[PDB]
RNA sequence: AUAUUGGCGAGAGACCGAUAGCGAACAAGUACAGUGAUGGAAAGAUGAAAAGAACUUUGAAAAGAGAGUGAAAAAGUACGU
RNA sequence: CGUGGAGGUCAGUGACGAAGCCUAGACCGUAAGGUCGGGUCGAACGGCCUCUAGUGCAGAUCUUGGUGGUAGUAGCAAAUAUUCAAAUGAGAACUUUGAAGACUGAAGUGGGGAAAGGUUCCACGUCAACAGCAGUUGGACGUGGGUUAGUCGAUCCUAAGAGAUGGGGAAGCUCCGUUUCAAAGGCCUGAUUUUAUGCAGGCCACCAUCGAAAGGGAAUCCGGUUAAGAUUCCGGAACCUGG
RNA sequence: AAACUUUCAACAACGGAUCUCUUGGUUCUCGCAUCGAUGAAGAACGCAGCGAAAUGCGAUACGUAAUGUGAAUUGCAGAAUUCCGUGAAUCAUCGAAUCUUUGAACGCACAUUGCGCCCCUUGGUAUUCCAGGGGGCAUGCCUGUUUGAGCGUCAUUU
């Protein structure tokens, strides 16, 4: 009975959470995240994966910081305040 | 209603802060009505007006330390200028526009000059 | 919690989830100026942390709760 | 589009199964598996001779 | 699991305010095409994963 | 002077027209499966305006028969044809 | 002959109904097809001279979606088994109460737990869908309530192991290696009591860190209390660490 | 002869093809050059009177300040003095700020909301203990300051 009676002894978990993906694949017997590649310094993400990279490139996020820099940049960084004319 | 930022500009610190206590103080006297009373906006008002306050606050304390720190280099982190990190890396134009001895002589020398062709 | 109020002499509070047994204790002394017993906390299953409160004898709950202004 | 109907990863399930021999979309559970692509005639597979 | 992480119970009550019907009077709003909380979950139907 | 399926801002087409076109005209890289690398959908259209059927009657009720709005209910939210 | 688009032309057709759809009603051509009448419907379309193509279906165990015959058929038969009356309700074999007959028989159909599950726990209202019959019932639906620690655990130590630093390889992502070829420090004592603390001393060689909810480990019991909580609350009586 | 089976027609069915729409896509051309240790891209968790999502936002939380415009927003209640006005708005613009926990992530670790150390300040009869608040503590590298080490070596002493 290698399927439906072995099927019941599956209860202990290999991956979870990993603190930057956020997607439970953090393998703990390795310490390793799957997808993030966590502990190492870079992002795991390879040139295959075109779906992969299409996931999680940016501009699929908030964007905190970038949003506002086209607009920064229109405007020439200018500094001071407006005039109330 | 709520405060205006351009009141409270002229009032000094210790009525901000006293004024800011009694704002928090009628908020939680607000706030234990709220849930029994089935809805109540005035909320807005209140948490607006924290806001403001705050934020004059937070102009005051800037502008005394820019006052403090003014007319002298080294002043901190975060009251320079934050537009990018390449043009904070780049050269400014002092050096940009510095050249040697034996360029500037030549230059002075041998200025490229404005001329035409009709005649 | 009604019934705790009048019963234990304890009140109910929901407390933000950075503070800790110490920062409620001073907290509440200087908010109500009551003398407090002991704090006892934990956290709801919505992710809110709620504080029973127990005051000495020389204080009532009741009659602290209605001057607070919910009863 | 040069990409068009080909961002996935089909394969075909050979003979033996009482099916067609196109190429099929593995996965499973979610009602796009099992269907058919990369086929000019699939549904959502590349056109004929695709325009450029 | 009776003894949890204090994220997994984070999760879990991150999951439960979520399971959830409409709150009705959005229904009435203008240019609405919400009809049902098409992303709701049920302990008996599909399990977290976490 | 040259390259540019990325980013930002513009302009157009003997292009496709909801099984086509990006996979995604919609709360789409969402719902969903896998321990995982990854895999990955379906789903656009009442009417000019809700005017979205007051009131009566049978029915426990859903509903039905009347009545009524609407140009049309051979448009009744299971809504063009 | 027909189809999607393009240039021109018929000052073409149309809310007094264009496009589409149905019509053992009609006419034209051998045919591909074209034209008309009638019903339905509601917003654009055609003829001719030319241009262009993702342009014509019965099939490919074709692709997607939909629907049949089979058929009210197969079937819904392990785990010994149910019965009477009342109550509730429109409705009762299946809900509740009482009464009776039964089984599990303490290596239980009992009483708690670890892995996992994540509100299923409990209360109120309610039955469109689910419980392959029923359903007033429910682990279903809707709205809410509920988890309290100096002493119970984690955190603390180390095991098999994992893994930085000193270093050495490799073009490189990185590999080896764990006290190793390293200048790898904090500890007591006093001094000054301007005074923070170097200035007085002496001491010591190992040398990060992670790795157990069953190993090692400081300390709590009893009675009572809710719809749901307790060695956590209440009452009473104790103990440990640090100062 | 019915029923039954089969064909056709009208009506009612199941099903969503066809017709007509299109804030989408696809391709082409033009112009521009701007991320991050002053903390980026990304993740988690939170924020509304009544919210589950998308979008926006960070305990100052569908936002504060500033400028412009000049009377709203809308599904329901509320606010109205703000309406010949330093003034509504989920408006536009945007130069001032906040920016939870994270993240190259930086005191040490992390399957934990674990354990430290330093400075200033407050209370607990406290330099040493406990606690509250504020500010600090990564690595490699370059210039410089300060303190050092070596019979590597120079001079100078008695
Ligand atoms: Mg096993
Ligand atoms: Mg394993
Ligand atoms: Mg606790
Ligand atoms: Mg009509
Ligand atoms: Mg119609
Ligand atoms: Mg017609
Ligand atoms: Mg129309
Ligand atoms: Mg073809
Ligand atoms: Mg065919
Ligand atoms: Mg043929
Ligand atoms: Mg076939
Ligand atoms: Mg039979
Ligand atoms: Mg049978
Ligand atoms: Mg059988
Ligand atoms: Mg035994
Ligand atoms: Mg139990
Ligand atoms: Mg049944
Ligand atoms: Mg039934
Ligand atoms: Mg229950
Ligand atoms: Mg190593
Ligand atoms: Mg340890
Ligand atoms: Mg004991
Ligand atoms: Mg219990
Ligand atoms: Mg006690
Ligand atoms: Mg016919
Ligand atoms: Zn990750």
């Amino acid at each position: 009975g290698k399927g439906t009676p072995s099927f019941g002894k599956r209860h202990n978990k290999s991956h979870t959470l990993c603190n930057r993906c956020g997607r439970r694949s953090f393998h703990v017997q390795k310490k390793t995240c799957s997808s993030c590649g966590y502990p190492a310094a870079k992002t795991r993400s390879y040139n295959w994966g075109a779906k992969a990279k299409r996931r999680h490139t940016t501009g699929t996020g908030r964007m905190r910081y970038l949003k506002h820099v086209s607009r920064r940049f229109k405007n020439g960084f200018q500094t001071g305040s407006a005039s109330k004319a | 209603a709520g405060v205006k930022a351009y009141e409270l500009r002229t009032k000094s610190k210790e009525q901000l802060a006293s004024q800011l206590v009694d704002l928090k103080k009628e908020l939680a006297e607000l706030k234990v009505q709220k849930l029994s009373r089935p809805s109540l906006p005035k909320i807005k008002t209140v948490r607006k007006s924290i806001a403001c306050v705050l934020t004059v606050i937070n102009e005051q304390q800037r502008e005394a330390v820019r006052q403090l720190y003014k007319g002298k280099k080294y002043q901190p982190k975060d009251l320079r200028a934050k537009k990018t990190r390449a043009l904070r890396r780049a050269l400014t134009k002092f050096e940009a526009s510095q050249v040697t001895e034996k360029q500037r002589k030549k230059q002075i020398a041998f200025p490229q000059r404005k001329y035409a062709i009709k005649a | 919690a009604m019934k705790k109020v009048e019963d234990g002499n304890i009140l109910v509070f929901q407390v933000s989830m950075k503070a800790n047994k110490y920062q409620i204790k001073k907290a509440v002394k200087e908010l109500y100026e009551v003398d407090v017993l002991k704090v006892n906390t934990l956290v709801r299953p919505n992710g809110t942390k709620k504080a029973y409160v127990r005051l000495t004898a020389d204080y009532d709950a009741l009659d602290i709760a209605n001057r607070i202004g919910y009863i | 589009s040069e990409k068009a109907g080909h961002q996935t990863s089909a394969e075909s399930w050979g003979t033996g199964r009482a099916v067609a021999r196109i190429p099929r979309v593995g996965g499973g559970g979610t009602g796009r598996s099992g269907q058919g692509a990369f086929g000019n005639m699939c549904r959502g597979g590349r056109m004929f001779a695709p325009t450029k | 699991a009776a003894q949890k992480s204090f994220r997994i119970k984070q999760k879990m009550a991150k999951a439960k305010k979520q399971n959830r019907p409409l709150p009705q009077w959005i229904r009435l709003r203008t240019n609405n095409t919400i009809r049902y909380n098409a992303k709701r979950r049920n302990w008996r139907r599909t399990k977290m994963n976490i």
